[PDB]
C-alpha cells in the first residue's frame, strides 16, 4: 500500500532518455563480474564462450525514497522504465540473456539511489590466438568493457571491490587449459574527441601437454626407435629390413593423417608439424641407409658391415639431439 | 460473470511487487515431472532435459468470493499477474515451447492460491570426471533459484510429490542408464545476498558392451596374436619381423578409436591406459625378437624365447589382474 | 586456349563493339574495357563483375555502356558522344581484380586489341 | 461495407480468454493432418521431422452472424482475439511455425458459428528407437498432441472422419532415404498425470530400414576377407612367410572395415547385430592365424590343415545361418 | 510540394482497410511475379534441400491506391507494408527461410499514380528437393520451387509470370561448388481441387554434377590398383611371399579406398553406381588372390592357368568397365 | 534541464519518417564511412567470411534543424526508430547481426543545422566466391558491397565521407586469419541496375593470398618422400623379389594414404585443383615404379644374387639402370613445370 504509493511516485515523471546528473558531474558506474563457467575454446574460430553475472552500480537522485529500510527488489520489466548504462562488449560477436523461465535480470533499488542493475549474459568473446608454439602454446584472452556513446564527462566505470571485482575463475575447470591468472584493468581510451571509459578483464590459459604425450608423442617415438631395429638384423635379410623399415614409414603417416584429422584445422606450421616431420625424415633415412647398404654390396660387389654399425650410433644420438633441440627450443 | 471476476482481480494490481512484501517471505512450493532425460554429450560436458515444471504459491490480493472454486486459465492471464524469477544455474541454455500455443497452465483457487506450470527444454551443465572411463559414474545435477530475491523474500520448498519420472526406457539416453534420483536445498551467498538454492541430482552409470566388442577385445587379441612369433622358429627372420610390424601397425589403427567420443581431458583414462600397455607389450615383442636375431646370428641367451613364452603371458595376465581389480570392484 | 576476341570498332565519323571469350567461362571473373593512347599509356574504361556492379571512368563516365552476356559469354561496349580524344587502342580484359579492378596489372586475359579511327 | 461492419461487429463483448460452452457443455475439437512430408529421421537424435497441414474445427456460439456472405476469412490479427484450442505435442521437441512471406494461418467462420482453424507446422518430435537389430530394425515412430490447460471434463478431441482417413500422406511426400513408410496407426486415449486427466491422439509411423546398403558395404567385405583367411589353410606349411603375412594383413583389414564400419552408425553404448557379426569375424580371423601358428610348430599334408580347412567354413556357415535366422525372423 | 505529398499519403491511409482484398467484390486481382536470383549455396544431398538467396518482387492494382496530381512513383518507407495489403504468398517446399533484417528489414513498396503497388522482398528460403542419387555421381537433379496463395483461390486471386520468360534473372550468373546449372523453368498452373482451383507458380532447375573430381579421386585409383592386382600372374609360381603380399596388399588398398571414399562421400544409404564400381573392383582383386591360392593348391596339393588368368582377366575387366560405362552414360 | 526535454519534444512534431528528406526537390546525399575492427575467419567451405565494423553514415535533413542552448542532440535509440534513416543493405551479406547487448549498439547525433550522424556496430557475415583451380596458391578478392534497397539513383546517392582510399580504415590488429593475408583492400562506387531501377552500390574488396607453408610440410614433402621412396627400390638387387614388392605395395598404400588426407583437407568442390593433379601424377610414378619391377622381374633368369666370396651370375638389368636416371629427371621436371605453372602467376 505504502510501497506501491512510493514507487509509483519514484516512477511518476520519471524521463528515461536522461542520465542522471545529466548537467554535473560524470555518473560513476561500477562493475563486477561472476564468471560461472567458460568452455568452448575454439582455435579454428579463434573466440571462447563464458557466462556470467554482470552486475552494474550506480546512484540515480531521482530514485532515491525515503520512510522504508528495505532495499526494494523490483520485477525486471521496471528496467525497461530506468536508465541503463550503454555497456557493451568489443569483442563479442555474438551474446544473449538467458530468458527462462523469465528475463534473466534483476532491479534492486536503495533508500540512498543506489542502483544495482544484474544481468545473466552467455557471451562468445572473440580472441587472437597465436598456435606456433601448439601444444605448448600459452594464450592471453580478453573481454573489454565499453561505453557506446557516452565520454568520460559523462560516464566513468570502475571496478567495484579492486581485484576482487571479478570472482569464479579459480573454480574453472578447462579440459585442455588451466588458467594460470587474470587481471584486471582500468583504462581511458583517449582519443581527439575525448576520452573514453574501458575496463579490461583478462585470463592467461596454459595448455595441458599430458593428452598430446600419450596420443602423440609416445607412438612417434616408439614407432621411431622400431625403425632402428633393422640396424640389427642381418643385411642379407633383404625381405625383413625392407618390409620393417617401410611399414614402419607406413606406420609413421598413418599417424600423422590420423592426427590431422582428429586435431583442429590450424592451416600454418605448429611445432607438432614440425616434429611429426621429423620423425617421418628420420624412419625416411632409417630406410635409405639399408637400401645403400643393399646398393653397396650388391650393385658395386663385382666391381658394409661398418655402415651399419655406424648407423647403430649415430641415429639415436641424432635423434636424441634432435629431441633435446625441440624440447628446449619451444620451453 | 467470470470477466467481471477477472476485472475486478486485475484492477489495482500491481506486479512489480511480490506478494507479502515487506511482512514475510513468499513461501513456493515446487514439482517437476521429467517427460525425459535426452543425451549425454560429454563433448562439450552438457545434457539435455525436458520438464514440466510446476510452482505453487499463495497471493492474497487473489481471493475472490464466488460459487466457482477454481479459475482454469491460458496463458492470456501470464502477463497480468506477478510470477517469481526461477531461473536454472547451471543452464546454458534453456527454451519454452510455443506451438501451437505457449505451453502454459494458470489455475488460480478462491483463497489465492496460485498453480503456474510451463514445460521446458534445459541443457544443463554437467562436469564428468572421466578418470575411470568407460567405468566411470556420475551425478548430474540441476539446480534452480531466485535470481533477484534472496532468502529473506523467495523460500522454495519441495511439495511431497517433489520429482517425478515416467518410463526410463523412453528416454534418450544411449550411453548412460538412470541409476537414481536425489534432491537437496541449501542456502548460496553471493554478493547480491543469500538464494535459497534447490537440487536435483541425477545418477548415471555408463554400460562397457561397446567398448568391450570393439577395444578390449581387438586389443587383447592382437597382444595374443603377437605372441605367436615366440612359437615361430628364429629362422624365420622376415615372418616374425613382418609379423611383429604389422602388429605394431594395427595396434596403432586401434589407438585412434580411443579417444573419439571424450574430451581431449590432460589425465589418463582406464581406455588410455590399457592401449598404452597393449602397444608397449607389442612393442617389446618386436625388440625382444631383435634381441634374439642379433645375438643368436650376429654375434639363457639362445633360450630367450622359452622365457619369453612364460614372462609375456604371466605379465599379462597380472596386468588384465590389476587393471580389472583397480577398476571393476576397487 | 583461352581467347578474347574483339569485334566491331574501326573508322568512324553510336558505336558497338563487342568481345567474344572462348575457352573458358567468366561467368565468375569481371570483365572490363580499356583503352590505350598511342605511346601514353593503358587507361582503364570500364568494368562489371559478377554481381553486375559496373565501373566505369571519370572520362567515359555516363558515355560508356558495358553489358555482359553471361549466356553467349561476351562483354559488348556501347560508345556514345564520340571525340577525337578517344582515337585510341580498345582491349578487352577479365580477371579476378586482384589488386583493383582498374589497375591493369589486375587482369590476365587480355584480347588482341581493336583499332578505332575517328575522322571529322 | 456491409463485410467491414460485420467484421466490426464480431468482435464485440468477446472475451478470450473463456472457451467457448464455460460451464455449458464440453468443447468438442475435430482435428485432421495431412502429412506434405515425412522429413527425414535421425538416428543420432533420435528424431523425425514431419512438415503438416493441421486442421481444427470447433463451434462457437458467440461468434454467429447473419450477412450474403457464408463463409467469413479472418485476418491473423483478427484470428489471434478468438479463444483457440492450446493444442501441444507431447513428444515435440522444437517445432517451428512457417512465417514466409506473411503467418502460415487460415480461420474461416461459418454463419452457424463453426471455426475451421488450419495452420501449417514443422514438428520435430522424439521418437524412441531399439538398436539392438540394427541394421534390421524396424520402428513405430509415434506423434502424439492434446490439450495443454484443459482436462477431459472441459476439451476433447476427435478426429474429422474415420481415424484412417482422418491422417492423410501424399503419394510422393516421402523424404526417406533409408527407411519405408509402411502405413500409419492412428487412435486416441486418455493420460492421466498429477493434474488431471487428458484427452491425447496418436499417430503411429512404421518404419522399415533398408538392409541393401550394409549388404554391399559392410556384410559383403567382412565375408570376403573371412573367406581370404580361411583361404590360407590350402597353403603349404613350408611358406611360413607367406601365411604368416596372409593372417596378419586379414586381420589388419578387419580393424580397417570394424573401424570404417562403426563410424556410419550413431554412437551407441550396447552392442547391435552388426557389432556381433564384425566380432565373430575378427574371432575367426584371429584363430585362422592361431592355427597357423599350431601347424608351424610342429613342422620338421597336415592333418591339422586337412581338418581345419573343413571345420572353418562349416564353423562360419552355420555362424551365419544362426546369425540370419535370428534377425530375420524378428 | 513535400506537404502536399504527405497530404496525399494522409489521404491515400484514411479509411484504408487492410482486412479487403483489392476489388473485393469483383473479379479476381493479377498479382505478377518476379524473382531475381542472387544465389545457390549449400546444396545438401543428405538433407535433400538447397539454400538460395532472391529479391522476390510482386505487382499489383488497388485503386484504393492510386492517387493523382503527382507525376512521381512513390517509393515509401518499408514499415508502411505493415499498413496495406499483401497477399498471403508462401512457399510450399520451404523448410526454412527469414527476410533480413540489417540495416533494416530488406522490404519495398513503390506506389504508382494509377494503384500500382510494387511490393519486394529479400529472402533466403532452404526449400525441400527430393534427389534420385541411384546414378551418383553421373545424375541429374531437378529442384523446383512452388509459389502458392495460402487461404485463395482462383476466384479471389491469380498468379502469372511477369515478363514471361524472362520473369526469373541471374540464373546463368549462378556458380555451384559441384553442380552446373543446365537449363531453367516457369510452370504456372492451377491446383484444380473440389472447393476450386488454387494458382500456383512453379520455378525449376536442371542441375548437372561435375565428374572432374571423381575420376581423378574414385575411378583412376580404383583402377590402377585393380591394375596392379594383375601383376601377380606374371611371377614365378614359387614366389609364395610375393605373390601372396602383393595379392593381399591390393586387397587392403582396396578395402581403405571403399571405405575412406564412404567417409568422405555424403551419408546416401542406398545403393549407388560408385558402389557398384568399387564393389567391382573389390571383387576383381578378391579373384586375382583367389587363383593364385587355386593355383598354388594345384601344383602342390601349372603355366597354363597363369597364360588363362593373363587374358581372361583384363578381358573380363574391360568388358565389366564398358557395360558400366555403357549403362550410367 | 526541461529545455532539453523541450527541444526533443518540439522536433517531432509534424514530422513525417514515411519520406525521405527533400522527397520531390533532391536528391538525398548520404556519405558513408567504415571503420573494420576486425576482419575475422574466412569460411573456404561456405565460401564466406566474417567482418565486424563500425558503420557510419551521414546526411541533411532540413526538418530536424533547431535552435536551443546546446549544439548537439543525441537522440535515445526509441526516438532515433521515428526518425527517417537510410534502408542500408549489403548486397552479398547472407546472414548479419546488429548488437544490442547489453544495449542497441546504436547512435543517432543531430547537429543543430539539421546533419545527422548514425554510427552503428555491425556483424557481417558476407559470400566470398572463390576460384580454387590454383589452391594451395590462390589469391581472392572478397567484395563487400552496400547500398539502398528501395531507392534509386535518382532519391539518394551513397559517397565516401573522404578520399576512398582513407574513408575505409582497418584496424592495425584487425587481422584475425590463419590461413590467409590480408595485402590490402581497395575502395570504389559503382552503379547497379535491376528490375526496379538503376541504385549506386559502395563496393569495398579485401585482397587475400593463402599460406603455403602448412600444405608444404603436410602434403607435398611427405608425397615427394614417398615418391623418392619408391624409386628408391630400383637400386635393389633383382632377386629379392618379396623385398621389392612389399616395397612397392607399401609405397602404393603409403601414396593412397597421403592422397586422401590431403583431399579431406580441401573443401568440396567438384574440379580438379593444382594438388590433385600433383597428387594424381605422384600416384602415376610410384604405379610405373612398380609395372618396371614386373618388368625387370619377368627377365631374371637366375634365383641366386651374387655373393662376396666371388657360377655365373646375373648382370645389372639395363631396365635399371634407365630408370634410376628417367625416373628422378622426369620428377625432377614435373616438379620444375608445376612451381614454374603456378608459383610465377
Ligand atoms: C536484442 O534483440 C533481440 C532481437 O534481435 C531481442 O530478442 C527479442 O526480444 C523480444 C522481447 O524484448 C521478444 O519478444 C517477445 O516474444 C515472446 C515470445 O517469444 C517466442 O516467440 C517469438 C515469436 O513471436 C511469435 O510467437 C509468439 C508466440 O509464440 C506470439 O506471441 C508473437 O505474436 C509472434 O507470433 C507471430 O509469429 C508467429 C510465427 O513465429 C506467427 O505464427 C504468428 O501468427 C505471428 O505472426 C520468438 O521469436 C521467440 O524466439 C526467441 O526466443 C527464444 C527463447 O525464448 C529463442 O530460442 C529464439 O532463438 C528466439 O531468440 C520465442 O519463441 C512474447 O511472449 C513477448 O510478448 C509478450 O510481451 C510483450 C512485451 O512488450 C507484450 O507486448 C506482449 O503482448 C506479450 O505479453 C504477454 O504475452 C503472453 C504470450 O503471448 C500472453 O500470454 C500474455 O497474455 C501477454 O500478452 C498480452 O498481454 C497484455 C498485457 O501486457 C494483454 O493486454 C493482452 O491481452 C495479451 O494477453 C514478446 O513479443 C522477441 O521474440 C525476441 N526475438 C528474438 C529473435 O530473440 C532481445 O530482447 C534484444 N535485447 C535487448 C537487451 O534489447
Ligand atoms: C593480455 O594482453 C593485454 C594487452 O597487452 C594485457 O593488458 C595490459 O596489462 C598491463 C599489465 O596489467 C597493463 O599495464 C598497466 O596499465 C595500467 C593502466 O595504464 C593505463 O591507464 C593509465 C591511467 O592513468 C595511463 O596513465 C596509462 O598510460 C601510461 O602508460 C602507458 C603504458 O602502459 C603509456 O603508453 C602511456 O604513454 C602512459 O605513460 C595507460 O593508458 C597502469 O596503471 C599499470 O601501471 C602499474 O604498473 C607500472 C609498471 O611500470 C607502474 O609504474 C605503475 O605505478 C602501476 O603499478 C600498468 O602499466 C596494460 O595497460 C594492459 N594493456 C591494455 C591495452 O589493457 C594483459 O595484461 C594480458 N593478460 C595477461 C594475463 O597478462
Ligand atoms: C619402350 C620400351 C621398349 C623395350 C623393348 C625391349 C624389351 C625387352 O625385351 O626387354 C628385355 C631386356 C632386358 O635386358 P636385361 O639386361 O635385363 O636382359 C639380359 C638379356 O636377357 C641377355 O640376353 C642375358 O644374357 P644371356 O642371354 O644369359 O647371355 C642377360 O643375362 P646375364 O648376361 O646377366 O646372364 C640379361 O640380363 O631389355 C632389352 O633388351 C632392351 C633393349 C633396348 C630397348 C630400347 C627401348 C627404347
Ligand atoms: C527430497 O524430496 C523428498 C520428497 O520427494 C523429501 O521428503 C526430502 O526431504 C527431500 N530431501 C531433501 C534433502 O530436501
Amino acid at each position: 500500500s505504502f510501497v506501491k504509493e512510493t514507487v509509483d511516485k519514484l516512477l511518476k515523471g520519471y524521463d528515461i532518455r536522461l542520465r542522471p546528473d545529466f548537467g554535473g558531474p560524470p555518473v560513476c558506474v561500477g562493475m563486477n563480474i561472476d564468471i560461472a563457467s567458460i568452455d568452448m575454446v575454439s582455435e579454428v574460430n579463434m573466440d571462447y564462450t563464458l557466462t556470467m553475472y554482470f552486475q552494474q552500480y550506480w546512484r540515480d537522485k531521482r530514485l532515491a525514497y525515503s520512510g522504508i529500510p528495505l532495499n526494494l527488489t523490483l520485477d525486471n520489466r521496471v528496467a525497461d522504465q530506468l536508465w541503463v548504462p550503454d555497456t557493451y562488449f568489443l569483442n563479442d560477436k555474438k551474446s544473449f540473456v538467458h530468458g527462462v523461465t523469465v528475463k534473466n535480470r534483476m532491479i534492486r533499488l536503495h533508500p540512498d539511489g543506489t542502483v544495482l542493475y544484474g544481468l545473466r549474459i552467455t557471451t562468445t568473446a572473440a580472441c587472437m590466438m597465436d598456435l606456433r608454439r601448439y601444444p605448448l602454446d600459452e594464450q592471453n584472452c580478453t573481454l573489454e568493457i565499453e561505453s557506446y556513446g557516452y565520454t568520460t564527462d559523462d560516464i566513468e566505470f570502475y571496478w567495484r571491490g579492486g581485484d576482487k571485482a571479478v570472482t569464479g575463475v579459480e573454480r574453472i575447470e578447462l579440459p585442455q587449459f588451466s588458467i594460470v591468472e587474470h587481471r584486471l584493468v582500468s583504462r581511458n581510451v583517449v582519443f581527439a574527441t575525448g576520452a573514453y571509459p574501458r575496463l579490461s578483464l583478462s585470463f592467461r590459459l596454459k595448455r595441458n601437454i599430458g593428452y598430446f604425450i600419450l596420443q602423440t608423442y609416445m607412438p612417434s617415438i616408439l614407432i621411431t626407435i622400431l625403425s632402428w631395429v633393422s640396424f640389427w638384423i642381418n643385411y642379407d635379410a633383404s625381405a625383413a629390413r625392407v618390409a620393417l623399415g617401410i611399414t614402419t614409414v607406413l606406420t609413421m603417416t598413418t599417424i600423422n593423417t590420423h592426427l590431422r584429422e582428429t586435431l583442429p584445422k590450424i592451416p600454418y606450421v605448429k611445432a607438432i608439424d614440425m616434429y611429426l616431420m621429423g620423425c617421418f625424415v628420420f624412419v625416411f633415412l632409417a630406410l635409405l641407409e639399408y637400401a645403400f647398404v643393399n646398393y653397396i654390396f650388391f650393385g658395386r660387389g663385382p666391381q658394409v658391415n661398418a655402415i651399419d654399425r655406424w648407423s647403430r650410433i649415430v641415429f639415436p644420438f641424432t635423434f636424441s639431439l634432435f629431441n633435446l633441440v625441440y624440447w628446449l627450443y619451444y620451453v | 460473470d467470470v470477466t467481471v471476476i477477472l476485472n475486478n482481480l486485475l484492477e489495482g494490481y500491481d506486479n512489480k511487487l511480490r506478494p507479502d512484501i515487506g511482512v514475510k517471505p513468499t513461501l513456493i512450493h515446487t514439482d517437476m515431472y521429467v517427460n525425459s532425460i535426452g543425451p549425454v554429450n560429454a563433448i562439450n560436458m552438457e545434457y539435455t532435459i525436458d520438464i514440466f515444471f510446476a510452482q505453487t504459491w499463495y497471493d492474497r490480493r487473489l481471493k475472490f468470493n464466488s460459487t466457482i472454486k477454481v479459475l482454469r486459465l491460458n496463458s492470456n492471464m501470464v502477463g497480468k499477474i506477478w510470477i517469481p524469477d526461477t531461473f536454472f544455474r547451471n543452464s546454458k541454455k534453456a527454451d519454452a515451447h510455443w506451438i501451437t500455443t505457449p505451453n502454459r497452465m494458470l489455475r488460480i483457487w478462491n483463497d489465492g492460491r496460485v498453480l503456474y506450470t510451463l514445460r521446458l527444454t534445459i541443457d544443463a551443465e554437467c562436469q564428468l570426471q572421466l578418470h575411470n572411463f568407460p567405468m566411470d559414474e556420475h551425478s548430474c545435477p540441476l539446480e534452480f533459484s531466485s535470481y533477484g530475491y534472496p532468502r529473506e523474500e523467495i523460500v522454495y520448498q519441495w511439495k511431497r510429490s517433489s520429482v517425478e519420472v515416467g518410463d526410463t526406457r523412453s528416454w534418450r539416453l544411449y550411453q548412460f542408464s538412470f541409476v537414481g534420483l536425489r534432491n537437496t536445498t541449501e542456502v548460496v551467498k553471493t554478493t547480491s545476498g543469500d538464494y535459497v538454492v534447490m537440487s536435483v541430482y541425477f545418477d548415471l552409470s555408463r554400460r562397457m558392451g561397446y567398448f568391450t566388442i570393439q577395444t578390449y577385445i581387438p586389443c587383447t587379441l592382437i597382444v595374443v596374436l603377437s605372441w605367436v612369433s615366440f612359437w615361430i622358429n628364429k629362422d624365420a627372420v622376415p615372418a616374425r619381423t613382418s609379423l611383429g610390424i604389422t602388429t605394431v601397425l594395427t595396434m596403432t589403427t586401434l589407438s585412434t578409436i580411443a579417444r573419439k567420443s571424450l574430451p581431449k581431458v590432460s589425465y589418463v583414462t582406464a581406455m588410455d591406459l590399457f592401449v598404452s600397455v597393449c602397444f608397449i607389450f607389442v612393442f617389446s615383442a618386436l625388440v625382444e625378437y631383435g634381441t634374439l636375431h642379433y645375438f643368436v646370428s650376429n654375434r639363457r641367451i639362445a633360450k630367450m624365447d622359452s622365457y619369453a613364452r612364460i614372462f609375456f603371458p604371466t605379465a599379462f595376465c597380472l596386468f588384465n589382474l590389476v587393471y580389472w581389480v583397480s577398476y571393476l570392484y576397487l | 586456349q583461352v581467347q578474347l576476341q574483339e569485334s566491331g570498332g574501326g573508322l568512324v565519323q553510336s558505336l558497338r563493339v563487342s568481345c567474344a571469350a572462348s575457352g573458358r567461362t567468366f561467368t565468375t571473373y569481371i570483365m572490363a574495357w580499356f583503352r590505350q593512347a598511342p605511346g601514353k599509356e593503358r587507361e582503364f574504361l570500364a568494368a562489371m563483375d559478377q554481381g553486375r556492379i559496373q565501373y566505369y571512368g571519370d572520362s567515359v563516365r555516363g558515355r560508356f555502356t558495358i553489358s555482359r552476356d553471361y549466356a553467349k559469354n561476351s562483354v559488348d561496349l556501347q560508345l556514345d558522344g564520340l571525340r577525337p580524344e578517344d582515337t585510341a587502342v580498345y582491349y578487352c580484359a577479365a580477371g579476378a581484380g586482384f589488386w583493383g579492378l582498374r589497375t591493369a596489372s589486375s587482369y590476365h586475359y587480355w584480347g588482341q586489341g581493336t583499332q578505332v579511327t575517328v575522322s571529322s | 461495407t456491409v463485410f467491414t461492419r460485420i467484421l466490426d461487429r464480431l468482435l464485440d463483448g468477446y472475451d478470450n480468454r473463456l472457451r467457448p460452452g464455460l460451464g455449458e457443455r464440453v468443447t468438442e475439437v475435430k482435428t485432421d493432418i495431412f502429412v506434405t512430408s515425412f522429413g527425414p529421421v535421425s538416428d543420432h537424435d533420435m528424431e523425425y521431422t514431419i512438415d503438416v497441414f493441421f486442421r481444427q474445427s470447433w463451434k462457437d456460439e458467440r461468434l454467429k452472424f447473419k450477412g450474403p456472405m457464408t463463409v467469413l476469412r479472418l485476418n491473423n490479427l483478427m484470428a489471434s482475439k478468438i479463444w483457440t484450442p492450446d493444442t501441444f505435442f507431447h513428444n515435440g521437441k522444437k517445432s517451428v511455425a512457417h512465417n514466409m512471406t506473411m503467418p502460415n494461418k487460415l480461420l474461416r467462420i461459418t454463419e452457424d458459428g463453426t471455426l475451421l482453424y488450419t495452420m501449417r507446422l514443422t514438428v520435430r518430435a522424439e521418437c524412441p528407437m531399439h538398436l539392438e537389430d540394427f541394421p534390421m530394425d524396424a520402428h513405430a515412430c509415434p506423434l502424439k498432441f492434446g490439450s495443454y490447460a484443459y482436462t477431459r471434463a472441459e476439451v476433447v478431441y476427435e478426429w474429422t472422419r474415420e481415424p484412417a482417413r482422418s491422417v492423410v500422406v501424399a503419394e510422393d511426400g516421402s523424404r526417406l532415404n533409408q527407411y519405408d513408410l509402411l502405413g500409419q496407426t492412428v487412435d486416441s486415449g486418455i493420460v492421466q498425470s498429477s493434474t488431471g486427466e487428458y484427452v491425447v491422439m496418436t499417430t503411429h509411423f512404421h518404419l522399415k530400414r533398408k538392409i541393401g546398403y550394409f549388404v554391399i558395404q559392410t556384410y559383403l567385405p567382412c565375408i570376403m576377407t573371412v573367406i581370404l583367411s580361411q583361404v590360407s589353410f590350402w597353403l603349404n606349411r613350408e611358406s611360413v612367410p607367406a601365411r604368416t603375412v596372409f593372417g596378419v594383413t586379414t586381420v589388419l583389414t578387419m580393424t580397417t572395415l570394424s573401424i570404417s564400419a562403426r563410424n556410419s552408425l550413431p554412437k551407441v553404448a550396447y552392442a547391435t547385430a552388426m557389432d556381433w557379426f564384425i566380432a565373430v569375424c575378427y574371432a575367426f580371423v584371429f584363430s585362422a592365424l592361431i592355427e597357423f601358428a599350431t601347424v608351424n610348430y610342429f613342422t620338421k599334408v597336415s592333418k591339422i590343415d586337412r581338418l581345419s580347412r573343413i571345420a572353418f567354413p562349416l564353423l562360419f556357415g552355420i555362424f551365419n545361418l544362426v546369425y540370419w535366422a535370428t534377425y530375420l525372423n524378428r
